[PDB]
């Protein structure tokens, strides 16, 4: 559940 | 460079070996000169950054690259539908319901309006019936959380709450009472908490006071008739196993533990995968380094039997029953996922699906479900939640969702795994991903990611910073699956941990050279990127082979081998790295272990021309897994080493700190987690001295 694909 | 006070009279004696510790003051991360440390150090970092000019061009391709809607595997709860959503620079995902999965999504708690989603959900757990929704607030920067309870139908909260949580979950009894969960005293404890209750009257389960640093996590069967506590040791993958018949409590949960204690030992590992009745179907690596299913029947759990037996090749890195009396299996073949449909009962193949290169994960189906959902992600492939019904179309995978990046060909870019021999001639899995058809002329630059222990698995999942490195860098990436990780069971394990550790890092720099001779890009023109135990990765590598590297970045990596043990939660890596406690394990460590390694390259005959390569040491001021004081006390090693302890140092390469304020290991907002990924590729891009396109 990470914020964003960086 | 700013100075850097040494203590000259710190020294310890580890076996005969005098180890001097002379940055040992930076341990305390309060002292006002620890303070001025990193404020000094954080000045330093800033005035070089400005010099790199690039940052402001990659953070705003990153940032037009990642704005994209993104829907997660959704799950299902009775009648109901859950997911997380972000609608593409939202700080944190946004957890929502609905009632049709096509129907009206509605937000059920939303991270962003509190601290302004300085942290995220990492605890979330749906009841039974889909009513309730038990889930985690980080109160402070720390990993402590609080669980709350809402009520699903108005998003109204219990007053039940539940303090002095870290990683446990929320487990739901189907009765929809309560749930277990396994908190800490004001020595870990499994607990039921029932609904409308204070967390006083939580009901005890578990505790084992002779043996505090043993830690727990749990589950619920199926059909909700046992509750299965297991019981771990440090990062080892294995585990006890202790089952409970709720069926058989005179008076349910209330009475109060009389556990049937099936596996006692930290032998192996073993997760409940199914049951009929009394008779479970387990994962286990017990005899099999990659792993099999086994089955038991408790009421004579003398007699284990395979079910499915290990492959000689592939890691069946996990297993899910699903459709009443189906079973998929996840697994690992040379780095790449292939799922099987099988029958749960016999064991039987019925399908075989192989997956492109790229990862699987986050099936989250139950056994009574007839849909499975998961998703896929690759370096080109964003992510696609995939569905397939196993009861009306079994053979088809269909799409469901699609992510898309935004002004972005993915054909002019192609992904490639190749096998590189190490120094003791095992063969080593890498994946390169470059523009299609670029000369291997020895140009370009190139970027290499790498881990290296505690069974984790490296995938070459989606990067939005990655392609910009890729596209406007031209750029040439490569992960490599060094040994230390499961990606070839427990023996590629073992063969990069405690005395082997050091294969782990002859890995890497085989890979390097191989990039190097394959004429992919050249020795100083190679950045190498890794975090935690792949920032200590990073670091010894560097120690090593400065010359092979022109750019390094090591995040919030493990620095003091010797120390590590003795600081927050760094007690439960022993089982991995060692203890400098004991000699014939100190004698591992100190060879590699980072700060006790930084040495003048240019001072070794032949090797004059040499130094070290522009190294950046990213770290958290609050971070509570990998203490910071590691990164700290190497940079001021490596400064010191290189830079300050000469009139006019050859070390013309910047050695730098970017240190992240107010925020943690976990759980990072977007936009933080941007600006510093910013931050590394300009730096990178001037270590190199690439050109923007
Ligand atoms: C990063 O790699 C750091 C430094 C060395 C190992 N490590 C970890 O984060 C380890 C390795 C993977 C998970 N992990 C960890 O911190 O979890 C341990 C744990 C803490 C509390 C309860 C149960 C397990
Ligand atoms: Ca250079």
């Amino acid at each position: 559940n990470a914020s964003a694909p960086v | 460079y700013p100075p850097v006070r040494r203590d000259e009279t710190v020294v310890d004696d580890y076996f005969g070996v005098k180890v001097a510790d002379p940055y040992r003051w930076l341990e305390d991360p309060n002292s006002e000169e620890t303070k001025e440390f990193v404020d000094n150090q954080e000045k330093l970092a800033n005035s070089v950054l400005e010099e790199c000019e690039l940052i402001d061009k990659f953070k705003q391709k990153i940032i037009d690259f990642v704005n994209f809607p993104r829907c997660g595997v959704p799950f299902r709860r009775a009648n109901k539908y859950f997911h997380f959503y972000n609608s593409g620079l939202q700080a944190q995902n946004v957890f929502q319901m609905q009632d049709d999965l096509d129907g009206k999504p509605e937000v059920l708690y939303d991270p962003n309006l509190r601290e302004g989603g300085r942290s995220g959900l990492s605890l979330y757990s749906v009841s039974e019936d889909a009513k309730y929704f038990a889930f985690g607030i980080h109160s402070g920067l720390t990993e402590w959380v609080t669980i709350k309870i809402l009520k699903t139908e108005d998003r109204s909260y219990l007053p039940d709450t539940l303090e002095w949580v870290k990683f446990s979950p929320a487990i739901w009894t189907h009765d929809n009472k309560g749930f277990f969960y396994c908190p800490y005293p004001p020595n870990q404890e499994a607990r039921y908490h029932f609904l409308g209750t204070d967390q006083s009257e939580d009901i005890l389960l578990w505790r084992d006071l002779e043996n505090p640093a043993h830690h727990l996590k749990c589950q619920i069967t199926d059909d909700g008739k046992y509750f299965l506590l297991y019981i771990l040791d440090g990062c080892d993958d294995a585990n006890k196993v202790y089952c409970l018949d709720l069926t058989k409590l005179p008076n349910g949960l209330e009475s109060f533990a009389p556990f049937m204690k099936l596996i006692d030992s930290f032998d192996a590992s073993y997760t409940a995968i199914a049951n009929d009745g009394s008779v479970f179907t387990f994962q286990t690596n017990k005899d099999a380094p990659r792993k099999k299913l086994v089955r038991v029947d408790l009421n004579n759990p003398s007699v284990w039997t395979d079910l499915v037996p290990e492959s000689k090749k592939d890691l069946l890195e996990s297993a899910h029953a699903v459709n009443e009396n189906q079973l998929i299996l996840r697994y690992l073949s040379d780095v790449k996922h292939v799922l099987e449909i099988r029958d749960l009962e016999s064991g039987a193949l019925q399908h075989r699906l192989p997956i492109d290169i790229g990862s699987v994960d986050g099936i989250t189906a139950r056994r009574r479900d007839s849909v499975v959902f998961f998703k896929f992600t690759s370096i080109l492939t964003p992510g696609i939640v995939y569905q397939c019904d196993l009861k009306n179309d079994p053979t088809q995978l269909k799409i469901f969702r699609e992510s898309v990046v935004p002004d972005f060909d993915r054909s002019e870019f192609e992904v490639k795994q190749v096998f590189v021999p190490s120094k003791d001639g095992t063969k080593i899995p890498i994946f390169i991903a470059a523009r299609k058809g670029i000369s291997l002329d020895g140009s370009h630059p190139c970027e290499m990611h790498g881990y290296g222990g505690f069974g984790i698995n490296m995938m070459p999942t989606f990067s939005a910073s990655r392609i910009v490195f890729l596209k406007h860098l031209g750029g040439v990436f490569c992960l490599a699956n060094i040994r230390g990780g499961g990606e070839y069971g427990e023996e590629w394990h073992k063969a990069g941990f405690r005395d082997k550790k050091q294969n782990v890092f002859d890995d890497f720099i085989s890979a390097a050279e191989y990039l190097i001779s394959s004429g992919y890009t050249k020795a100083r023109r190679v950045a190498i990127e890794g975090g935690s135990n792949g920032g200590l990765l990073v670091a010894a590598c560097i120690n090593q082979r400065p010359d092979l590297f022109g750019c390094a970045e090591a995040n919030c990596g493990v620095m003091d081998m010797l120390r590590f043990h003795k600081f927050t939660l760094g007690y439960l890596w022993t089982g991995d790295y060692g203890c400098s406690d004991k000699e014939e394990e100190f004698k591992w460590l100190i060879k590699y272990s980072p700060i006790h390694n930084v040495r003048r390259p240019w001072e070794q005959p032949g090797n004059e021309e040499t130094q070290y390569p522009a190294t950046m040491i990213l770290t958290a001021d609050h971070d509570d897994r990998v203490v910071p004081l590691h990164s700290f006390k190497l940079l001021a090693t490596m400064q010191h080493v290189l830079c300050t302890s000469l009139e006019d140092s050859p070390q013309k390469n910047p050695i730098i700190a970017r240190i992240q304020r107010k925020a943690a290991h976990y759980g990072r907002a977007t936009m933080t987690q941007i600006a510093e990924v910013a931050d590394r590729y300009g730096f990178m891009a001037k270590a190199l001295e690439a050109p923007w396109i």
